[PDB]
């Protein structure tokens, strides 16, 4: 019983927005609150995080004077406040706190707008039958000390934790679910693959700012 | 001529710089790089001597990869560990 | 005439004082009733000003009856709580 | 897989002996480790406790001069050295440790030699038939701010640990179990009592030094 996230909003170019997250079961108190943008059919991006310790906001280039965070800590509640709204923001909206271990995303908000460590995911596509046993693949552009994690997006819905750390096995995962890794090159290995385990796979770096995310590998059945 | 008390005092002074520089910010640097190594070389997290960083530590996720969050808060004081190292035991 | 911020500012400093002295021990004592009292009427543990004694404070089971070590080392800081105290919000 | 203690010794009058306690899952290095004498057909007796910590250690006044405790923080290893042994030291050493919660005894050490708060415990006896619902009584002579615990201990087995604080379940135990109370009264129900929960109860403080035990409660179907 984690993160929860504000209702869908559909605007026009020029309005301004306020989307919403609260914790409950975190040290949201002192702690980093990450927001995620995902634009509909591509990828995933970073926007920026609050450290509500010192109440220090970070944001990538391009979000810098749009985008605000703000805090209501007795509320536990984290705000993405985004101004001179355009095409380009119409996007799932993901709220992400990190800090003491790793965490599973929220569910997302929907808004819709209508009038440095490289990553690298390999294979790209992948077209299996279930029982296979399957290697996806991941390469930092640097030593990124084995502060990754792997991830299994189906469909229209947030992306669901596989594994964090390189190697932990995130609470619920099928023992199926194998990360191994080090350095700058991680696996995630899916032994005897199943139905239930078909979509987009993602890697991530958490080691420092801004995060990154792999550029995804589709499982599907032929 | 390097003396055992002496190397082993500095090895844990400058832990307690690298800790201290790490807990700062979530700002990937060499202090994380080196706080990191640290921990999975002497399987350590934090010191004794700096218990006002445990929780930061645990926030900037500095301890060794494996272990929760209580066995962490309960892991193995590396200045102990670094004196283990100059002394032979471990 | 007894001003609000001197007023928390000295709840605070009394919480502190009974707090250094309740870690320094086992032996039951005034300082550890009052802060298992000021823990379970606020429903809080410990100081961020205090973080130096987080660990003292759990080795001495300090914090309210039905929550764990992660819960307690997460809980909300008395400082806070007494704040919100002075200043009628809760 | 908590606890471990150090096997039997037979001795006469006169010898000295090292009983031996290892703790592994617990913070030995800044904790406190308390031993405890149990005669046999008498009651619990707390012998003494070492902090970790500072290296502090204290022991009832009978055991003064006797009694030592030790440590081997690296191996986490608890020794309590006894000499000038006689007939009433024959009886089972329980290893406690204490701290970060509240712990399940060590399965005890048996030594042969052969040739302040009042807690109130009630009923003595209970003399009850399955599916009956119980309920013992544990009163302090002062305050203990409900740092207490309830224990179920099966003839030459060492007390397990039901409830601790005054109303947490012990992980692993039934939910038939039910402790209760504050300031100086605390209860224990057993609701629809069964077959596996027979023998005596002991409840105990650990508000300072020393602990002390109840009566206890012996619990049998007639």
């Amino acid at each position: 019983v984690r993160l929860h996230q504000s209702a869908a909003q559909l605007v026009q170019p020029g309005a301004s927005v306020r989307l919403s997250c609260t914790t409950s079961g975190f040290n949201f108190k002192d702690s980093y609150l990450h927001w995620v943008k995902q634009r509909p059919a591509q990828g995933l991006e970073w926007i920026g995080r609050i450290d509500t310790g010192n109440g220090n906001v970070k944001f990538d280039p391009k979000f810098q004077d749009k985008a605000t965070i703000t805090t209501d800590i007795p509320s536990m509640t984290a705000y993405l406040h985004l101004s001179n709204l355009t095409s380009e923001d119409t996007a799932v909206y993901y709220c992400v706190p990190y800090g003491y271990g790793f965490h599973s995303w929220g569910d997302g908000t929907t808004l819709t707008v209508s009038s440095d460590i490289q990553m690298t995911q390999s294979p790209a596509s992948l077209s299996v039958s279930v029982g296979e046993t399957v290697t996806i693949t991941c390469r930092a552009s640097e030593n990124i000390y084995r502060t990754l994690a792997w991830y299994l997006q189906k469909q229209g819905k947030s992306p669901q934790l596989l594994v964090y750390g390189a190697t932990t096995l995130a609470d619920g995962v099928p023992s199926r679910f194998s990360g191994s890794g080090s350095g700058t090159q991680y696996y995630l290995k899916i032994n005897s693959l199943q139905s239930e385990d078909f979509g987009t796979y993602h890697c991530q770096h958490f080691w420092g700012t801004p995060w990154t995310f792999g550029g995804g590998t589709k499982v599907e059945i032929k | 001529f390097v003396n055992k008390d002496q190397i082993a005092k500095d090895v844990k002074q400058f832990y307690d710089q690298a800790l201290q520089q790490a807990v700062v910010d979530d700002d990937a640097n060499n202090a994380k790089a080196v706080v990191k190594t640290f921990h999975e070389t002497l399987d350590c997290c934090g010191s004794s001597t700096l218990t006002a960083l445990t929780t930061s530590v645990l926030k900037n996720n500095l301890c060794p990869s494996g272990s929760n969050i209580i066995s962490n808060l309960f892991k193995e004081d590396c200045h102990q560990k670094i004196d283990d190292l100059f002394s032979g035991k471990h």
